[PDB]
């Protein structure tokens, strides 16, 4: 559960992440890939080497979904529903690599938010990405 | 694996019991009903719409023969699971871009399959034993995956 | 989410179990502690021989647990919440704990359920568990 | 070991410009805010309510460079981690009951401290290789657990 000072915490955080949202959302994916290898057998079709536009272009979109669920913290199976229906259906990810990318984003934010990434800021962060997980993969079966 | 003679000899026994193309075909069934997410795999084999399609459907049964046949011939090569599954773990990787959580899944699955079949003979400790052939199969399924 | 056919098929397997939940809770446990060592850390004041009175009153304990989940499967979170709270509160048992059990208690089932245990039911059955894994777990942080 | 040259070199070169005392404090005050349940092992340490508390606990500060410190020798002997945790794997199972679940959190705790430390320094690759390293010492640490 999100308390008050959780959604203050990553509003606060991801507000200052602004307008590079999408180059740390690119980041993320190309450290998932190299610390955690299994990931890749999901994307068989990208040309997954650095710097790769494919990499970048799929960073975005993650890093607007995030923007997204920010935005409607209150309402996230709602604002996500599309999203939970693709993993769900098409994609079928196993569960277990949503754990590996949110660790991937906690570094990329700590990389990148020197200043903001306190222990309370991190704490809230870690639940966030707990909560965008459990929505993502909430209609598996 | 860290098997002791006991745990082998464990396995070994009830493994002789076993119908190796019926269990197979249940525990590659249960598995696609029980996480269906696990069916990502199989388009080519038609009919998955329901838990009765999946336990019918003839490419399920034919996989589940197939998978559980090499599983059943690493049963003589307990302590070389490795060398045994080297060149299995490189296609699983390289051609069929398997995430090997996929593994960890069946060899639950497996179990309980086992655990089904064989009631009360199923015992705690010769669950003990299957549980790190299980997770040792797994881990040299993954073991090539980069 | 538990679905209505779900709760049917927990309902009917649980329904089966009926007087022997708590000599099943306990064989549930005996058999996480043989298959998953680790899961002993939690329980060095007990001790856990074969047939030990203070595993066989604690099989019991869980069973009647999840006998009252069963009862309330629409609302969980109130009916487990006391339990809830000693979990995160004073237990602190990690999450990755709940999955093994859930597994073990499984396990119990398809011994003793011959007829019962059905793919639709063993697939109703691991989803009940993880719904209430993710109530025992709701409180942590 | 699980490490390629290009990471060992990586991976010590990281190590000579980390201040063991300040990155242990920080590692495991930051285990205790961010997975509380983690304080069950550390009821004797005083005040742990709010993250200003945790953080500026001297008793957690000297665990964390404890901590760190012997995680320090392994780095040395990357070659043989089991060898090395031997003795502390079984002080933690046998007299401090820790789950080794433990082990893990503090690994990936550890490596969000790295990047918070060092920035852009702490790049894609050199993360990987301390994922390696970390995943080593846990498994390391598990090991003797029974
Ligand atoms: C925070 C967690 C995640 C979020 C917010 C997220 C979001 C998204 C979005 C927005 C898309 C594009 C949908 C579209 O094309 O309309 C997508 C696609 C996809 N995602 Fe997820 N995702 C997450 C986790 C994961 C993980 C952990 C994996 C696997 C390691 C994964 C694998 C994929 C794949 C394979 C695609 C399709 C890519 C393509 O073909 O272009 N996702 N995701
Ligand atoms: C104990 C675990 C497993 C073993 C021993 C195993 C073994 C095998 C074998 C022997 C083959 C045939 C290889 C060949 O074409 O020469 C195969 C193919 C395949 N396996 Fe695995 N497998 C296991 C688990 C899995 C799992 C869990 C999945 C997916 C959920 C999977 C997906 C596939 C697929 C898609 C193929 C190709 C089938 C075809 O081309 O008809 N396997 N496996
Ligand atoms: C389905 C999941 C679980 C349920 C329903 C459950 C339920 C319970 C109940 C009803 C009690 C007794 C409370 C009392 O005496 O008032 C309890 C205590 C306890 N549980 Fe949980 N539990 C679950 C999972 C776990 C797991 C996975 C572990 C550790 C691996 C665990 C560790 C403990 C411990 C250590 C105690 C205290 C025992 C004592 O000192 O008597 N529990 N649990
Ligand atoms: C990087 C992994 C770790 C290493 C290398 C490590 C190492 C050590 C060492 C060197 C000691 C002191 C031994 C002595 O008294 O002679 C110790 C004690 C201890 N460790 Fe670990 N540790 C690690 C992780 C953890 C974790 C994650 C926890 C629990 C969250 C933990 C809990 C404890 C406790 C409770 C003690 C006893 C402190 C006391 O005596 O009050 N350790 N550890």
């Amino acid at each position: 559960v999100l308390s008050p000072a959780d959604k203050t915490n990553v509003k606060a955080a991801w507000g200052k992440v602004g307008a590079h949202a999408g180059e740390y959302g690119a980041e993320a994916l190309e450290r998932m890939f190299l610390s955690f290898p299994t990931t890749k057998t999901y994307f068989p079709h990208f040309d997954l080497s650095h710097g790769s536009a494919q990499v970048k272009g799929h960073g975005k979109k993650v890093a607007d979904a995030l923007t997204n669920a920010v935005a409607h913290v209150d309402d996230m199976p709602n604002a996500l529903s599309a999203l939970s229906d693709l993993h769900a259906h098409k994609l079928r990810v196993d569960p277990v690599n949503f754990k590996l990318l949110s660790h991937c984003l906690l570094v990329t934010l700590a990389a990148h938010l020197p200043a903001e990434f306190t222990p309370a800021v991190h704490a809230s962060l870690d639940k966030f990405l707990a909560s965008v997980s459990t929505v993502l993969t909430s209609k598996y079966r | 694996a860290h098997l002791t003679p006991e745990e082998k000899s464990a396995v070994t026994a009830l493994w002789g019991k076993v119908n190796v193309d019926e269990v197979g075909g249940e525990a590659l069934g249960r598995l696609l009903v029980v996480y269906p997410w696990t069916q990502r795999f199989f388009e080519s084999f038609g009919d998955l719409s329901t838990p009765d399609a999946v336990m019918g459907n003839p490419k399920v049964k034919a996989h589940g023969k197939k998978v559980l046949g090499a599983f059943s011939d690493g049963l003589a090569h307990l302590d070389n699971l490795k060398g045994t599954f080297a060149t299995l773990s490189e296609l699983h990787c390289d051609k069929l871009h398997v995430d090997p959580e996929n593994f960890r899944l069946l060899g639950n699955v497996l179990v309980c399959v086992l655990a089904h079949h064989f009631g009360k003979e199923f015992t705690p400790p010769v669950q003990a034993a299957y549980q790190k052939v299980v997770a040792g199969v797994a881990n040299a399924l993954a073991h090539k995956y980069h």
